[PDB]
């Protein structure tokens, strides 16, 4: 659980009122909690599992209540299963609690292994929203139709008899908002978000690449409604690395039924992509991210400078004008550096000239080369 | 800051969340047969 | 003299108690149960005493 989002950002008493509303509610929480049976069930089960209980691994289930369990010493024991253990929650590789004296299975322990993919499960999408992105409307509708609508409303596709699209590639110059759009769609539909950065699936170990992608899809399907993001797919996209490609392509198209997990893959060099990975059967949605135009640039300037204190003299149009020379990330860079420049000369209220010299210096640092 | 500190106070007051175990629906399981088998049978080890 | 005799006697009494292991918890399992990791063996779930 998390706090509500207070949506004035200028210092106004509306922001205050929302805040003291929240304080009121949390204070009622405090009040309520401070102003303060099944011993039969406990006396049977939690006394049968006499403390302490060891933790081991389940290998096989042989009978209805008989299973093989290994422990951290590595020994193997054919033990019985007490009736209260959920059989459907038991499978090879599962962590199981065991009676200390007689090693009898006394319950399943929720998994705490596979650390790395557990970290890349992130789920920490809520920093952005479709709000934070402006002007990418065509891309927004495309990705909504491809991945967001089938997750939010698969009813349309099931009623239509349609098997939903099962792969999306995002492409364009860097800093156009591909990663931002992926995070934003992860935020709009609260399906679990999976991110893995390109080259990081390339590994020294021969198996580790395909193994890593296999376990990532395994955890994704385990979370069921999930979105997996591979940024800079080019690192793999453009024998061992080709074998990781084959693993990913078969995880996309191949045997079994994948189900609900969606795949977003972002590239900066789409034309260098190999034909196999761009599967017409799987990857039917390619979304271009062009360099922002005048309207989009204006929207990005408003979005980013919105949280900054601004003077009256700022004429945003001369910043917007000229051509499509730069992307949204460059716009954020101009906003930030204009903030610093206003800070040096001691303005907490950035002016037009600040942005003018900021864009000039950025264009100086933008590209290079002898005449 | 009161938001943050009151959140932490709520968290410490409610305590940690019960991670729990298996324990299939209560009417489904137990019987004295469970404990009788536990105290009667043998936890066999496995050997090649 | 009696103070030193008494402290030696009680120290001898506690000296019979054994090594008590060393453990590190990964996740507490609410009151009592609590999950711990001990160095040579694996994970356990160990009730806590009066503290
Ligand atoms: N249309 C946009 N709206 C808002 N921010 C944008 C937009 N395009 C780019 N950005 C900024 O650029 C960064 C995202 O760059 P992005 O193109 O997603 O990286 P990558 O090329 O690695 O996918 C974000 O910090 C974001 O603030």
């Amino acid at each position: 659980s998390k706090l509500p989002l207070v949506t004035p950002h200028t210092q106004c008493r509306l922001k205050l009122l929302k805040l003291e509303r929240i304080k009121d509610y949390l204070l009622m929480e405090e009040e309520f909690i401070r102003n303060q049976k099944q011993e039969e069930e406990r006396s049977k089960v939690d006394d049968l599992r006499g403390t302490p209980m060891s933790v081991g691994t389940l290998e096989e289930i042989i009978d209805d209540n008989h299973a093989i369990v290994s422990t951290s010493v590595g020994s193997e024991h054919y033990v019985s299963i007490l009736s209260f253990v959920d059989k459907d929650l038991l499978e090879p590789g599962c962590s199981v609690l065991l009676n200390h004296k007689v090693h009898a299975v006394i319950g399943v322990l929720m998994d705490d292994t596979d650390p790395l993919v557990t970290v890349m499960k992130v789920e920490k999408a809520p920093q952005e929203t479709y709000a934070d992105i402006g002007g990418l409307d065509n891309q927004i509708q495309e990705i909504k139709e491809s991945v967001e609508l089938p997750l939010t409303h698969p009813e349309y596709y099931e009623e239509m008899g349609i098997k939903p699209p099962k792969g999306v590639i995002l492409y364009g110059p860097p800093g156009t908002g591909k990663t931002l759009l992926a995070k934003a769609v992860a935020n709009q539909t609260s399906a679990t978000f999976l991110r893995v950065v390109g080259s990081e699936l390339i590994q020294k170990y021969l198996g580790d690449g395909p193994k890593l992608v296999r376990e990532l899809f395994r955890v994704a399907e385990e979370h069921a409604p999930s979105i997996v993001f591979i940024d800079e797919i080019d690192a793999i996209g453009t024998r061992e690395i080709q074998r990781t490609m084959l693993e990913l392509l078969n995880q996309l198209d191949g045997f079994d039924s994948r189900g609900d997990v969606k795949v977003i893959m972002a590239t900066n060099r789409i034309e260098t992509l190999d034909p196999a990975l761009i599967r017409p059967g799987r990857i039917d949605r390619k979304i271009e991210f062009p360099l922002p135009d005048e309207k989009t640039k204006k929207r990005i300037f408003q979005i980013h400078t919105s949280r900054m204190t601004l003077a009256d003299d700022v004429t945003l149009d001369d910043l917007i004008m000229a051509k499509d020379d730069l992307s949204g990330a460059d716009i954020k860079a101009i906003c930030t550096e204009a903030g610093l420049m206003a800070l040096r000369e001691r303005r907490m209220k950035v002016t037009n000239e600040d942005f003018k010299k900021s864009k000039e210096n950025v264009l100086y640092k933008k590209q290079e080369g002898t005449p | 800051d009161d938001i943050q500190q009151l959140l932490k106070k709520i968290n410490e007051l409610t305590g940690i969340k019960e991670s729990d175990t298996g324990l299939a629906p209560p009417a489904l399981w137990d019987l004295a047969a469970d404990k009788q088998t536990l105290q009667s049978e043998q936890p066999l080890q496995v050997a090649r | 003299l009696n103070a030193k005799v008494r402290l030696l006697r009680e120290e001898l009494q506690l000296l019979q108690e054994q090594g008590s292991y060393v453990g590190e918890v990964v996740r507490a399992m609410d009151k009592k149960k609590v999950l711990v990791k001990v160095h040579p063996e694996g994970k356990f779930v160990v009730d806590v005493d009066k503290n």
